[PDB]
């Protein structure tokens, strides 16, 4: 175990906490926010809700393990 | 017209261990809301900023920083417990505006004497298309 | 001679992108449907299920084959 | 010798001018 | 080309698909073949859904394929 | 205390659901409205959840939903055993593990695949395999 | 203002709109050229968020309140900080 | 195999078209929303009623436009460096029997030709290749950059700034700095044009990389 | 060992634990009324419990393939190149996927299941309430590991 | 107005970044500025035009300066077959010592750039033959772009 | 037969598709409600109308002269 | 006295809303609406759905072309 | 029985019925005429 070890040990590590982040916030986050006060009554798995306030494409909690995967493919 | 408003008074808040989605500076600077409501029996409901407190009994008050977070419990607690509730907007000087109810009647149902600011008396598809409104402050919905 | 045969047909794909989008400005902006009544470019409007959708035919019959051979090829 | 000069004034001098100055001006109020 | 299948549903949007379709249906009414159960785009939060499943397929079958043939002649 | 109390006969073993698709959801099974009903049947089909409101059926569902995917290991398992048995060089292969590699799977020549057949060793011919069953299968003394 | 909120007179008086408004935007004005004798009104818009689910709940030919977004605004952006 | 590629040529150009002359004559309206002309050339989206309207605008259609120009034009200049680097070569079978099969592309013609680039700077020394071999890389990852924001849409991020704009007004030291201007992530419209922009400048600067490097590597 | 452990929890007789009365004294000043509640919440809803077996044979596997190839168990599995390579690279995906799974259908539970009138915990009530701490200071290391490690 | 941007009011009040990021695309969209007018439409083109212009003219005064400051153009043209064409020098103070060496190439001294836009047989055929010929070539485009 | 051959061989079978296809949406078009008879297709009827493609240049070129392969201005709804 | 006004009942009628989404389409009418001042009398249903699932609309009389 | 009958005749268990029936059918010719690059009959 020398440097070239060392550096792709702190790889791993990274991507471990990237992708923990992700599904972490899905979790707590899945029922209320400071955008959407109300999220838990739009279900699990909703699109979005509408193009106000900003934009709100992909907050539902479905939207977030959707984009763990990726970086559960990237780990 | 009987509308007087509710002229808010300052009531005890809810047992509350506090959390971190209270006010920001916003509050200080541009605005935040309260909203108060009675209770006839000590229970426990969700805050719209996570986690849960306890009401207490009677003249409840809560202070929210947004506009719809003061609806959305608005309408738990309408549901739910079935109970009544106004909000406000409170300003940094001081000056407090009632809101909600705005006539003593809720939005959904029809009280003579409101007005009927921005309607347009025509099918959608009569608009004018976007050449007839050129190099003017109009639009084609206006 | 690589580096400029290749730097032109970028350019040039770039540019005859945007002559269909300035093409929908049109449409959305300036097209006036009374002072067109009925022109070659208002029938152009009038017709458009007709274009599109053989655009998608020839579309789809170059994709099968073209792939289709191809992978027959591999 | 004329590159030494001239290559970090437009790398480091002209860009730091030069954002300096947008900033105050796109965050300017009147 | 799974993978790269993939982008076609995670970069664009329903809206679109939604509006060639309709032109694909019209020829089918001249023709007399529209069918009644009647043709829609995959839902919003179903684009999304077959964007991740094929991305994931087309990344973890290259490096299937990468793995076992060249494993499988050196050793 | 801790007993053994179960029901008899809850749901009456019948063809008729096998010919009315959509019929465990209620929004489901009115038909086929349009292209978008036929991914919604897939999407709620394992969603208990949606289907029923109470625990009791939710659990007999998973119940007994766990022991159709315990039978299908059982026979992905007996295929293992059984093309391990007819179509492989396991026997040659204990004679010399360290040099002919493990292959259990044999094409049929159509088109030419018969070219897949590699010369894995062993007086034999086939796709090489990798989960190392033959390792397992030794290890055991078979 | 924030954003613009139309609505036209095709409406039928189902009050499906002002019970979706999350934020109080819209509310209920007698009529009478409905059966229902009301339409709806559009006397707050300032803030109107912008979330159009206020008109993925009227049920007409094409729509009867319709939403066109302008400017943003510290409320019509949902600015809580 | 100048036959089948000159369709994949013309497969592209119809493709092409045929997204922008959809955006074109659909600008006005559709049965989806048959007053688009109000809300202009560009406007992000019409929500999720109806069905769901993400990606209406005629601006998406020049949108999804873009990724099949460039993929055409990558058909076009791929053709025609190959066929003319198997000529200077005076090699010219290895074109006329390689170019009927895909392998035979990605093979002969991207890892053959890549061999003298990728070597620009390695553990044993650099050479006048190792500029072309750094923006090489340089393509791989703005490109990659790129699906970031076509893909990862806005209301997550929105959500993130909210936690930090939190954090920052919590921190002691760091509650005396106050932004001026109030921290949102890019609007809807934004993303894609920004997301496009890291797909093809990352698209040109990968290509124009090896291009030049394995080309003048052997100058023939 | 294993059958030692199963002789634990009370079924009928006198002798054994009760999971609740477990569950209903560690609680501590930093975390309150602590673990009292979870039996509920882990008994009354599918949805918590497939998120918690989920994590943990998703965990496992990842050990699984950690050893396999460390201490090799099965005669000429060392030498087989071509198995060692698979079978460490098929039970990290299959670990991989089952961790994802943990997080949505613990993310359903939070939708569904969840409910703050009757199934009251304390400790999902703290985790909920400082939320805005726990993302952002989870925000911060995967910036500061980026940095660091690409 | 009140402030960036000058051109858009309904930007100009956002209070959020948005205002920074849209008061940047928008700057050219002559038509959706405010208080537009279609002589003012014209006229800011036909300035706007002359701008352009004036940019390709400097540009095209960048190349012949360069080429014939640090280039082997006079050289090339001796054997074109066997010079590399130089596009210009390098002077980057990261590099390291055999960076420096690598990149000295095409009969220089230093650094430098291998020009591959095709300047070189372009001017050669149009009848260029010193450096001389090239810098009165810069002088004149710089001349026309002001 | 490298090209022309094969090549009408297969038009003939794809308007063979074709053409049933056709005539079996037509034929449940007149029902209660064509969804059902789509998606649990209706075997017996489409055993009667399964030949009836070995004869589509036939039939198809009389609807086309007689002008009912096509409509003309009625096309959504009815 | 003054008889009912539109079509009475059953009669296909052939949509003419151009922004409808069964525009040159055809329903059924099911009841019209006798008042004089209701503004969209015509109650037309149809076969198929839009886009919000609906099957049904009002609709005004010189936008009703009576097909018989 | 008309039960069965009707699930039999859903569309997913027809498919792999018609497409069973036509993989046999062409993997059956390619057994007899395999190579088939022409049409060597007129
Ligand atoms: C000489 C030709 C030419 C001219 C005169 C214009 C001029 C114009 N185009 Mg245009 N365009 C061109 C070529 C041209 N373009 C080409 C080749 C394409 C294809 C890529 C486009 C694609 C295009 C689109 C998609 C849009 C325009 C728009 C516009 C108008 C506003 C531009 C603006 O404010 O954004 C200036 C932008 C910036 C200052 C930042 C852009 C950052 C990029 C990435 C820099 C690299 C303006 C009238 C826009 C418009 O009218 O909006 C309503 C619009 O939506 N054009
Ligand atoms: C691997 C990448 C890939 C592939 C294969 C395709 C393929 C296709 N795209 Mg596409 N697209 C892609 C990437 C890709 N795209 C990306 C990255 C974008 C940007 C977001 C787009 C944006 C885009 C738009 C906007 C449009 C298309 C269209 C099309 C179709 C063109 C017709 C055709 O050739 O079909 C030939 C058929 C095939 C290639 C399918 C082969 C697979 C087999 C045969 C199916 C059965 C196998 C068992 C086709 C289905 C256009 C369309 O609909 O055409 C009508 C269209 O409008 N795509
Ligand atoms: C020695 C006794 C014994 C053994 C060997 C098993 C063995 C098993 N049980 Mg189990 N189980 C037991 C007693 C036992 N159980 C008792 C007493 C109960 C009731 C308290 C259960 C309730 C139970 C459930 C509810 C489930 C299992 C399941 C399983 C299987 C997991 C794979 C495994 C075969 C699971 C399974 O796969 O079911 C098919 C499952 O879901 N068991
Ligand atoms: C289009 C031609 C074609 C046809 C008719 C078949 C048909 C068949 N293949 Mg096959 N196969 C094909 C192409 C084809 N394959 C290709 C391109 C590959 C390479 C990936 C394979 C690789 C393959 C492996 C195996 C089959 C097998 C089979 C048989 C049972 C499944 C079936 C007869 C199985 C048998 O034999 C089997 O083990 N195939
Ligand atoms: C043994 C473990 C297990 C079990 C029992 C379930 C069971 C369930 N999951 Mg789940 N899931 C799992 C592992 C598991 N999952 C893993 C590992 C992941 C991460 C990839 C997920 C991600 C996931 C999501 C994101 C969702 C579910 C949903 C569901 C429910 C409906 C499933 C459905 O209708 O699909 C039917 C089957 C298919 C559609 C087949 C798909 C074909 C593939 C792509 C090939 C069901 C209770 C859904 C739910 O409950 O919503 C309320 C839902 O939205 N799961
Ligand atoms: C190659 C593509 C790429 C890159 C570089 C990133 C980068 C990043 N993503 Mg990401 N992402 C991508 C693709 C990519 N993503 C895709 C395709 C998806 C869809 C699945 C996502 C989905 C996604 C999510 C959902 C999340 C991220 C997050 C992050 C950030 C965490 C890493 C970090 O802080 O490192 C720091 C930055 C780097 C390592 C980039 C390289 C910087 C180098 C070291 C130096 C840069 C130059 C330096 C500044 C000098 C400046 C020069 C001067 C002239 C300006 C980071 C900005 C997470 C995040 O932001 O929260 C922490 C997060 O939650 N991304
Ligand atoms: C009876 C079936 C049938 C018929 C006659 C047609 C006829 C037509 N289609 Mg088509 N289509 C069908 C089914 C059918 N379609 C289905 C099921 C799909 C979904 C995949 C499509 C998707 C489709 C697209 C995307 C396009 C057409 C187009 C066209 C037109 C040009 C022909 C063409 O390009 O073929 C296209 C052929 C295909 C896409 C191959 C798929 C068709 C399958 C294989 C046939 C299904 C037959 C049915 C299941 C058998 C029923 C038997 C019954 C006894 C149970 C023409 C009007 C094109 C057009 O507008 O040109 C004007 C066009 O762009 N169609
Ligand atoms: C440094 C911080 C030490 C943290 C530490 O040692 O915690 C110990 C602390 C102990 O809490 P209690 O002893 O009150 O809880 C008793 C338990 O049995 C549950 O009631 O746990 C916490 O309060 C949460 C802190 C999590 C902090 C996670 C940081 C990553
Ligand atoms: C054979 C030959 C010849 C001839 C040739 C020719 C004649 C060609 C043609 C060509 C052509 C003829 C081409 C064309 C192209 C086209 C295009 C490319 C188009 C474009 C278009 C556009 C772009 C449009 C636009 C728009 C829109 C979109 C809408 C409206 C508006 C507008 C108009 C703007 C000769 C004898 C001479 C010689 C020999 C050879
Ligand atoms: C001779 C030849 C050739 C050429 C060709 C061509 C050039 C063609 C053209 C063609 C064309 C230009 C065509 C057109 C068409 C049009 C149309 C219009 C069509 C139509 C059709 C239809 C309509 C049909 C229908 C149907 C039927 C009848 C069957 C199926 C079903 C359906 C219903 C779909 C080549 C060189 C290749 C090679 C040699 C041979
Ligand atoms: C391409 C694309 C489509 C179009 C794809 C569609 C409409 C579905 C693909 C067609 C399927 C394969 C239907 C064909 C199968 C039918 C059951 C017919 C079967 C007949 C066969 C046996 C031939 C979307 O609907 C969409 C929605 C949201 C985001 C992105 C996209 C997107 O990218
Ligand atoms: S673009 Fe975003 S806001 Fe608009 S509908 Fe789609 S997901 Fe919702
Ligand atoms: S967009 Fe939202 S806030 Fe505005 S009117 Fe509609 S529902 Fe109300």
């Amino acid at each position: 175990l020398g440097t070239a070890d060392f550096l792709v040990h702190h790889i791993h590590a990274f991507t471990i906490h990237v992708t923990v982040l992700i599904l972490l916030k899905g979790v707590l986050f899945a029922r209320s926010s400071r955008l959407i006060p109300d999220k838990a009554n739009l279900g699990f798995r909703f699109p979005c809700d509408g193009p106000g306030r900003g934009g709100t494409c992909q907050v539902s909690a479905w939207d977030h393990v959707f984009l763990g995967l990726f970086w559960m493919y990237n780990a | 017209g009987f509308v007087p408003p509710q002229l808010d008074p300052s009531t005890p808040s809810p047992i509350f261990g506090g959390s971190t989605g209270g006010l920001l500076r916003k509050a200080q600077v541009e605005e935040f809301y309260v909203i108060t409501w009675t209770s006839p029996k000590e229970q426990v409901f969700e805050m719209p900023t996570g986690g849960a407190a306890i009401m207490r009994e009677g003249p409840n008050l809560l202070k929210l920083a947004r506009k719809e977070q003061c609806l959305a419990l608005g309408n738990r607690l309408r549901s739910k417990y079935k109970i009544a509730y106004q909000f406000y907007r409170v300003f940094p000087n001081g000056e407090v505006q009632y809101l909600h109810p705005k006539d003593g009647v809720y939005p959904e149902k029809v009280n003579a004497g409101r007005q009927g600011v921005g309607q347009n008396f025509r099918s959608i598809g009569k608009n004018v298309s976007p050449i007839e409104v050129k190099f003017t402050g109009k639009n084609s919905f206006d | 001679q690589a580096a400029l045969y290749t730097h032109h047909q970028y350019i040039a794909g770039f540019i005859m992108t945007g002559a269909f989008a300035h093409g929908a400005i049109f449409f959305i902006r300036d097209y006036n449907p009374e002072q067109n009544e009925d022109n070659v470019l208002a029938r152009m409007l009038d017709h458009k299920e007709a274009i599109i959708s053989h655009l998608s035919w020839a579309s789809l019959f170059l994709g099968f084959h073209t792939l289709g051979l191809y992978v027959h090829n591999d | 010798n004329l590159p030494s000069i001239f290559v970090p004034l437009v790398g480091l001098v002209f860009p730091a001018i030069a954002m300096t100055s947008l900033f105050l001006y796109v965050q300017k109020k009147k | 080309f799974v993978w790269a299948f993939s982008l076609m549903f995670l970069f664009s949007g329903r809206g679109y698909w939604q509006e060639l379709i309709e032109s694909i249906v019209w020829a089918h009414n001249k023709l007399k073949v529209a069918p009644a159960t009647q043709p829609r785009a995959l839902s919003i939060i179903q684009g999304r859904a077959v964007g991740v499943t094929h991305y994931l397929l087309g990344g973890i079958a290259t490096t299937w394929a990468f793995f076992l043939a060249r494993i499988i002649a050196v050793g | 205390e801790v007993k053994i109390v179960v029901d008899r006969d809850p749901v009456k073993t019948s063809f008729e659901e096998w010919a009315r698709p959509g019929h465990f959801s209620r929004t489901l099974a009115k038909g086929p409205d349009t292209t978008t009903w036929i991914w919604n049947l897939h999407a709620d089909a394992h969603d208990f959840d949606s289907h029923t409101g109470d625990l009791e059926e939710i659990s007999r569902k998973v119940f007994s939903a766990h022991f159709g995917q315990l039978s299908i290991i059982f026979l992905w398992l007996s295929g293992m055993y059984f093309h391990g048995a007819r179509f492989s060089n396991y026997e040659a292969w204990l004679s010399d593990p360290t040099h002919i590699g493990p292959s259990a799977q044999v094409v049929w020549p159509i088109v030419g695949q018969e070219i897949l057949n590699g010369d894995v060793g062993g007086g034999f011919r086939g796709i090489q395999i990798t989960s190392g069953f033959f390792q397992l299968w030794r290890a055991s003394g078979i | 203002m924030s954003h613009s909120v139309k609505i036209y007179d095709t409406c039928i008086g189902c009050t499906q709109c002002v019970r979706a408004c999350p934020t109080d935007v819209l509310e209920m004005i007698p009529w009478d050229g409905c059966k229902a004798k009301q339409i709806a009104s559009a006397p707050r818009t300032e803030d109107c968020v912008g979330c159009k689910r206020c008109e993925s709940a009227c049920p007409t030919d094409f729509l009867s309140v319709r939403v066109y977004l302008g400017p943003e605004t510290t409320r019509s952006m949902a600015l809580s900080y | 195999g100048d036959f089948l590629v000159h369709h994949a040529i013309a497969l592209g150009l119809h493709t092409t078209t045929l997204i922008l002359v959809k955006g074109a004559l659909d600008a006005r309206g559709s049965k989806l929303m048959p007053d688009k002309k109000d809300f202009g050339y560009s406007f992000p989206c019409d929500g999720p009623g109806r069905g769901g309207t993400c990606d209406i605008s005629a601006w998406d259609a020049f949108y999804l436009a873009v990724f099949w120009m460039l993929n055409t034009i990558g058909w076009v200049t791929f053709y025609w460096h190959w066929k003319h680097i198997t000529l200077w070569q005076g090699n010219v079978s290895q074109f006329n029997e390689s170019s009927t099969y895909l392998m035979g592309w990605l093979r002969d013609y991207l890892w053959l030709n890549s061999s003298q680039l990728i070597n620009g700077y390695n553990p044993f020394g650099m050479n006048s290749l190792s500029v072309w071999a750094w923006m090489f890389l340089f393509g791989h990852l703005v490109w990659a950059t790129g699906f970031m924001f076509l893909i990862s849409w806005r209301g997550y991020w929105q959500e993130l700034i909210e936690t930090l704009a939190w954090a920052h007004e919590r921190t002691p030291l760091a509650n005396l700095i106050r932004w001026r201007d109030k921290p949102v992530a890019l609007s809807i419209v934004q993303a894609r044009l920004v997301g496009l922009a890291h797909f093809s400048v990352g698209y040109i600067f990968t290509y124009a990389a090896f291009l030049i490097a394995s080309t003048s590597g052997k100058f023939g | 060992l294993f059958l030692i452990a199963g002789h634990m929890y009370r079924t009928n007789w006198g002798i054994g634990h009760g999971l609740k009365d477990i569950l209903e004294a560690h609680k501590g000043p930093f975390t309150g009324q602590g673990h009292k509640g979870l039996y509920e919440i882990l008994t009354t809803s599918w949805h918590a419990q497939l998120s918690l077996n989920l994590a943990m044979l998703g965990s496992t596997t990842i050990v699984v393939a950690h050893h396999m190839y460390s201490m090799p168990p099965y005669p000429y599995l060392a030498t087989d190149y071509g198995t060692q390579l698979s079978l460490f690279t098929h039970h990290m995906w299959i670990g991989g996927f089952l961790i994802v799974g943990a997080a949505a259908h613990a993310a359903i539970f939070m939708v569904r299941d969840y409910d703050p009138t009757t199934r009251y915990n304390d400790l999902l009530d703290r985790v909920l309430r400082h939320r805005d701490a726990i993302i952002s200071h989870l925000n911060w290391v995967c910036i500061f590991l980026g940095f660091h490690s690409f | 107005e009140l402030r960036f941007p000058r051109f858009s009011q309904g930007l100009a009040q956002d209070p959020t970044t948005r205002r920074i990021w849209f008061g940047i695309a928008t700057a050219h969209d002559f038509e959706s500025h405010d208080d537009i007018t279609e002589e003012r439409l014209y006229q800011n083109i036909f300035a706007s035009h002359f701008g352009q212009l004036a940019i390709i003219f400097l540009w095209t005064s960048g190349n012949l300066f360069h080429v014939a400051w640090q280039g082997n153009f006079e050289s090339w043209i001796q054997d074109p077959l066997h010079v590399r064409p130089i596009a210009h020098a390098i002077w980057d103070p990261h590099f390291g010592q055999p960076a420096v060496e690598a990149f000295t190439r095409g009969g220089a001294a230093g650094p430098v750039n291998i020009a591959y836009s095709g300047v070189y047989q372009w001017w050669y055929t149009i009848g260029l033959r010193t450096n001389e010929d090239l810098y009165t070539g810069a002088l004149f485009l710089l001349f026309l772009s002001t | 037969g490298e090209f022309i051959t094969p090549g009408v061989l297969f038009l003939y079978i794809a308007g063979w598709i074709g053409w049933v296809g056709r005539s079996y949406l037509i034929a449940v078009s007149g029902e209660k409600k064509p969804a059902m008879r789509e998606i649990i297709i209706d075997v017996e009827l489409a055993a009667r109308i399964i030949p009836r493609g070995f004869i589509w240049p036939v039939a198809a070129y009389r609807e086309l002269i007689n002008g009912d392969l096509v409509v003309d201005d009625a096309d959504i709804g009815y | 006295k003054p008889p009912p006004r539109g079509p009475k009942r059953g009669t296909k009628v052939k949509i003419l809303r151009r922004e409808s989404y069964w525009y040159n389409g055809t329903g059924s009418v099911v009841t019209v609406d006798q008042d004089p001042n209701t503004r969209y009398p015509v109650v037309v249903r149809f076969a198929k759905v839009n886009y919000a699932g609906v099957s049904t609309n009002n609709y005004a009389l010189d936008e009703i072309k009576e097909v018989a | 029985m008309r039960d069965i009958k009707t699930y039999l005749s859903v569309a997913p268990v027809l498919s792999t019925l018609w497409f069973g029936a036509l993989a046999g059918l062409l993997i059956e010719i390619n057994r007899l005429f395999p190579d088939a690059l022409s049409f060597p009959f007129f």
